[PDB]
């Protein structure tokens, strides 16, 4: 389901976005993370895979706090089980 | 289809595929143009598909 995948991604992004503070304070910085998702949308684990130490810390906090909903289905879950996240504020 | 034409196209939120990485940044082909990812982006399909904010930066190639 292509739209389900996109809409769920947008909900992950939306969820993290709202726990992500002073975004433009990091304009120019980059951080990339990897998550491990539970089937109910809880974060099992998150590891920073490079970038600006300060942005990365904020990103880590955002994600840990984010309230990611349950995937629309197991199919969509599988797609994002190990999703990489990019934080590149503008 | 020129750089100037691409820049004039609207940014959007959504998924592009066959995304590639130059330096710290990610790019993808769309509408004969190249778009760049900003914001918080979510990856999948082995990091070749990315959801987020895409902005046209230049023409293909």
């Amino acid at each position: 389901s292509g739209a389900d995948i996109n809409n769920y991604a947008g909900q992950i992004k939306s969820a993290i976005e709202s726990k992500f503070y002073d975004a433009s304070s990091y304009a120019g910085k980059t951080c990339t993370l990897r998550i491990k998702l539970a089937p109910d949308g809880m974060l099992l684990d998150i590891k920073p895979e490079g970038g600006d130490p300060a942005l990365c810390q904020a990103a880590l906090a955002a994600a840990k706090l984010a309230k990611i909903p349950k995937p629309p289905s197991q199919a969509v879950y599988e797609v994002f089980k190990n999703a990489p996240l990019d934080f590149k504020p503008a | 289809t020129t750089d100037a034409e691409c820049l004039s196209k609207p940014a959007f939120d959504g998924t592009l595929s066959n995304v590639w990485k130059e330096g710290d940044s990610r790019y993808a082909n769309f509408e004969n143009c190249i778009y760049e990812l900003s914001g918080i982006g979510i990856g999948y399909d082995n990091d070749t598909s990315w959801n987020g904010h895409w902005t046209p930066v230049r023409a293909a190639d």
